[PDB]
């Protein structure tokens, strides 16, 4: 029956997300900070979508890697067709929602992925960093402060709700994020920032000795 | 698939 | 045909003549060549009249379609890119004789200073675009005469009235030196069409003010 | 049985639209006023289809976003092929009814969504604003006074029928619409107007300070 | 058994046509008169197919709207290919029967639609108007008095058989048809005439004040 | 279904 | 070939000649070039006769098809656009010799003032269209002579009858100065065809009224 | 999930 | 139920890989060494992918042979498109993971294979070899020291791990590899080395007398 | 147009003029022909200005697209190959007229010797590429004069500043011998654009340093 | 099946 | 139950091959000798694939005739593309295995055939002839002694390993083949030879008085 | 351009010059025209430099792709056929000026006699190949002079050293009579590039040995 | 349908 | 079918 089919499909999607690792993106003074606990030193759950648009995912790696590559192609084609400043995180979030809804409906197996699209202001412009959280079936939410995805979200979300404070610097945000990700050491951690201070490409990776220094 |  | 555009402190003004010909024979006396593409940008296309009208219509629909679909209007760079794409697509027919050369005047509301938010963009035949820094530009058969007139008259442009008067004067000189361009029709009361774009948007200049300016210029040169 | 399946599909749509917000499109002196329950801010539940044609919807954002984009493309193509004044609200409502019927018949999962197409008289012309309601199965209705969609439709619809009066002012109509919508806050509401006094493009969003002073 | 499915499909179609309004197309001295209980002022269930060919329908709206558009397209193509006088009502009725049978057989969802094609003689000729009723399964019947479709057919049909009048004028025919449809006021009534006295286009809509005048 |  | 159109207070009148030639040889003596496209518009197509007939046929079918599909006739701008697209899609075939130049007379029922509701639209080779504002227009090989005659005679146009007389006289002048245009054939009793459009619709003018007008013009010029 |  | 089918396919792949001969890929001082128990002189479970990228597999021969040919095609196309040094083992491992995921979800019969992609440093460069294991489902894992594929993995894996010594030489490494694999003989073993000391093409097969001298 | 590029100990510098012509008429005076393609490579395209801007934009988009997709930037050889592929794909249109000659300057981060990591790659019209070993190159209409000037001036290049001075002098000589290349304009204050790439990346040279270098050169020549 |  | 279905398909294949006549391909001193119990005189189940590559098959006739034609087409194309000496029996055996796996998986009806590809050395070379046995599921076996297909293989194989003498002459090899096949007459027996002594085309048929005077 | 190849007892040697011209203008001085296609074959392509580089790259890619897919290198006849097919497929583009004529030298590892396993294959414009039996071959503009010099010098070839000396002298003669071929550059230190193939594979000859040989030849000619 |  |  259709009721059972929809319920089982959604349930297996939820089971896929629980099996995934945890990743938290929070808006801090310089922009948006992504921290994820991943053992792999080569496979990355956080990437750059466009100049001021960053990407995070939790779930099956090949599925959200396909989604990441599709979003990158979309952003590049859109920016080339019109202009770089015409590409926004809202359009990418909408396209992700469309694709995920289509995948839930028409595909034999849905995609067990939960996405976070982050955007920061252009250089010299003031604007609150934006965070969109997209679910398996296409539900899209505006998160003004932080996005928790994968694993045990409840403990990590509550830890942030109390510890997280607006206008955190790099060091403070990193400390809060790793402490609430415990609910981990420097290694097996993937950290990046969308930094509004950069002129054009806000996405930057802090890795190696510098990341340890900030932890 | 891998979940990380 | 001749279409002039010039920046004044606080905005831009675009004016165009009214004559269309089939060779040496005058076939149209009240052609309108300057279009308000959207509330903050106007375009003027010289060349074959059919292609000019079609390009203006298509470009306005493209901008409107994007604004409705995304809920936010294109940045000025996006508009310039779309117009350049259209010209480059036209190139193949333009070699056949359907040549259309646009000139774009706009008010960039995303600029830092609203006193210098006027923009003038010229296009070449191949599709390349150039944002004008000298403050004036002209397209059409009388473009050289209009530009050489504006080069001398531009020191007088201070506000919208000065810019409008200088634009109408440049169109008058272009018509005076070029037979394909029509000057003010005093017997018929047909005058160049102008559009003024400022912070409040793009508005068509009433024919009364342009008639007054054209009469003043004619009386000056008599 | 196919009859059982069709009944279950209609019920599926009924639940899907039921667990959704409510939008009210009411005619007043200056044209039409759309007020939507939008706890989001980036996503828009009210949009413009054409110069005098506006669109409102209730359901899941993916499906009616796709339908809104399709209607925008249809209106733009039709206006370019013949003229801007050859596009009417009736044509767009008919196209929406046909595509919704086709989606209901053919798709494995129907588009559970309700649409409302509003049209106002052209500038320098007096004519009663037209409102059309299109349902999940392709049915189309013409309402002369008001449109209410999604959520608990019975209380809000009865409250409108009690409190809505024709030839209402903008402030009066907005107060009536919000009061009927309570059956909420200054924010979390999406306000738009199809304005018959505008020269060409009627649609205008009333957000923020203007709405704040108006409310 | 295929036959069980066929009976289910047939009964679904008769039920769908049963829950609809009623249309009466009756032949009178001046040609053919179509009267339908159509409450809507926008949805048109009686239209013109070609210069002397008129169309009436009963059932689900979008189905017979698509059928009407296809018939208009076929008539236009045939009239352009050969000549205007080479298009007859018989060819249109045959194409309608063909497409309805094909939809019933191949397509999953049958069209719950009944069609009436009326033809009148050209200008300067005398011929009995021909009415062709096409049913859901593709059956076509030539009826030389009057077609009644949709809703409760038996009482209105019997009233018309009792009150049939050959070569009746337009006013008497309209009164007869509205009385039979009652067995209704001026409003919610859509009427039209295939007028044999018009030179080229026989179709003419009678709306507003003229309907009041004739009644 | 739309039957009016 | 010559087809003329002129506005008069309360409508428009469109007349056309009857001669078709294949080179210098007269092949048709009673060709009909003005078509009632619909109840408020007439079209007249100069150029090759075959393409003219095909164009009128297609245009009438297209307008009627839209009216039947949508339940409302096209606005006047929509009809103009459809005719312009039909002209533009014929550039490739017209470069091989199948040229068709349309002229569109119509009565805008949706206009504000019913007296100035007549519209004359002229199309150029590439597909551009212009709504004539001077009140008269002509197409064909004798178009220039007819236009120059109408320029001098248009002050006599006060109503439908004087407008019809001025149209017939312009056709007579075009036939006088151009051998591809046929004059009134008093021997065979063949006269230009005319269509008058006003608020009541578009009606072909009876041949007797045109015959008596042509006889009056001929006896004036004798 | 998304119904707004 | 979908879960029943998915676990059926997972166990089908698991037992298909289980009833296949095992292969070991270990990092030694000069690069990587593959040793597979391959009785056939003609069939090869070890192959070169690109200049410094080597391939190994365990499972059904046709399936991973198609995979190996696809990988060779991809590597050659990529190296021609940009440059030879722009081809990395990680890109090939990601491609294998993606195609195996697509096989799992959409192919009628899932491939029961397990792949290992080994990458050594370029010549005149210092870098630890990267070993990637790719499973039948598309799961992709990183192994810093060794990979064991097919058959019973526990005994060989435990013997290797308890006997494993980093920075070992080729003769040593062959000795420990055959020792853990026995838990073999001069013949019936196919062996190869990704040799970091080779200028351009690292892959090298050790067959004949040289293997016997080493083993 | 002329673009020059030269290696100095520790990096590379690319400079270009500002003039755009349409035949003999000067159509542009502040064109920018040197683009920072990515953090370590700058590209400069001569030929049609439209095609130059298109190629720069598309090449930068391609490099950014690859780096984002694969998480690692292309090697310098891969960038060379992609640019050569664009040049080859432009061959038909170049024969048709829309022609572009690129010149690439880069810093090789993966090079073992940081001092000699500067690279200059020239392209011919057929798509072939050559890595310059002489330490300098030029493209454009005035390329031969610039190359022959750099041949004599290259022994003075010992740092970024002397390299920039030599590049500006080469552009000055190219403009002195070729009228399609613009010299330093002191009346308008318009000077050649320049990009310096070192181990710290690719940075635009501010107009002040170029202005004082050009003034010193002009004083030396007087 | 072939597994070698 | 997919497992039961796949097993039933396998049992179908082995049953289909069981009820077929047997073929013995034995590598003798001069090359390879094929002897088949072939009752017909028109049908040929021993054939040449390429200059030094011969083909033997057992099972349903049209299936392996199609396979034989496909292999001949592949070998001819491969030889024309590069060179006649670039065609090996290993490539043809691998292509047969791959296509048999594809047919067994994707096609609803499996191919119940069993193939043997024999390869002999080029003129002027010494090399032990290679024999590949390809099964219904795509399993390739490198068998250096003898290949027996069709029917009950156990008695024929037992007699062969009782009587297999390496480097036996053609007459002794024919005696061994006939005797082991019995555990027959001149007719109903089709015999061919891949003869290494031939300069270019090794395949040669032994028919007429030749086979009679040979046995 | 001029590439020579010649067999010697136990192997083959292939040498090429370094000059690239555009018309009569020298554009390149260190072009390498001899590529080690695989362990036992080298190829050298004359004609357009872009096509030469692309052909060599694609041919090496093809050989390696086959070797990896099949696990065994192609036979020499297979490599010849692939190169001939690649030359034949360029017949259309060679007519419009993108010509590329290759010369293939190899060591046939499958040959029975080790001392006569060197093979030289020349290709014609239509893609036909000929395995040279005279022991030497040349391609390029100076190929006639190189061949007529090798005709007289081939009696002195006895091993790798004498073969390399004869190849360098043939290139010297080609440069002496042809201006598109560059001779040894004793000022810039640029000398022809050579590859020697024998039983151990194909190795590039170090520049020191070629410099010694070229200086010895130049001193013998003085 | 109509069988007549 | 046939297995000969």
């Amino acid at each position: 029956s259709p009721e059972q089919a929809m319920r089982e499909r959604s349930e297996l999607a939820r089971k896929g997300i629980a099996r995934a690792k945890s990743v938290v993106a929070l808006a801090y003074a310089g922009g948006v900070l992504f921290v994820a606990e991943n053992p792999s030193r080569s496979l990355q759950k956080i990437s750059e979508l466009y100049d001021r648009v960053g990407f995070a995912a939790a779930g099956k790696f090949n599925e959200f890697d396909n989604l990441r590559r599709g979003g990158i192609q979309f952003a590049d084609t859109r920016g080339y067709a019109y202009d770089r400043r015409d590409v926004t995180g809202r359009q990418l979030a909408n396209v992700y929602a469309q694709t995920l809804g289509t995948i839930f409906t028409e595909q034999a197996k849905p995609y067990e992925v939960e996405l976070c699209v982050a955007e920061v202001a252009h250089y010299g412009e003031t604007k609150r960093p934006e965070l969109y959280r997209i679910t398996y079936d296409g539900s899209i939410a505006d998160e003004p402060h932080f996005v928790v995805m994968g694993g045990t979200t409840e403990p990590i979300a509550n830890a942030l709700k109390e510890s997280y404070a607006e206008n955190a610097s790099l060091t403070d945000a990193l400390r809060i994020a790793v402490a609430a990700l415990r609910a981990l050491g420097v290694a097996s951690l993937e950290v990046a920032v969308l930094d509004a201070n950069r002129p054009r490409r806000a996405f930057r990776r802090i890795t190696g000795s510098a990341l340890q220094a900030l932890l | 698939g891998q979940y990380l | 045909t001749t279409i002039v555009a010039l920046k004044y402190p606080g905005g831009v003004v675009m004016a165009g003549d009214r004559r269309s010909t089939q060779g040496n024979m005058i076939s149209g006396r009240d052609v309108r060549k300057v279009y308000i593409t959207d509330d903050y940008t106007a375009t003027g296309i010289a060349g074959t009249a059919a292609v000019a009208v079609e390009f203006a219509r298509l470009y306005a629909v493209e901008l409107e379609h994007y604004e409705k679909l995304e809920g936010v209007p294109l940045t000025f760079a996006g508009k310039i890119n779309r117009l350049a794409i259209m010209v480059r697509g036209n190139l193949a027919a333009a070699m056949q004789g359907l040549l259309a050369l646009p000139l774009l005047a706009g008010y960039d509301i995303h600029a830092s200073d609203p006193q210098s938010a006027g923009r003038i963009v010229s296009f070449d035949a191949a599709g390349g675009w150039n944002i004008e820094e000298e403050g004036y530009q002209a397209v059409g058969s009388g473009s050289l005469f209009a530009k050489s007139s504006m080069k001398k008259l531009y020191s007088q442009v201070t506000d919208g009235d000065s810019g409008l008067r200088v634009a109408v004067e440049a169109l008058y000189d272009a018509a005076d030196d070029d037979s394909a361009t029509g000057g003010p029709d005093l017997v018929r009361g047909i005058f160049p069409t102008a559009v003024i774009i400022d912070a409040d948007g793009a508005v068509d200049v009433p024919e009364s003010r342009i008639a007054e300016l054209a009469r003043a210029i004619i009386e000056s040169r008599s």
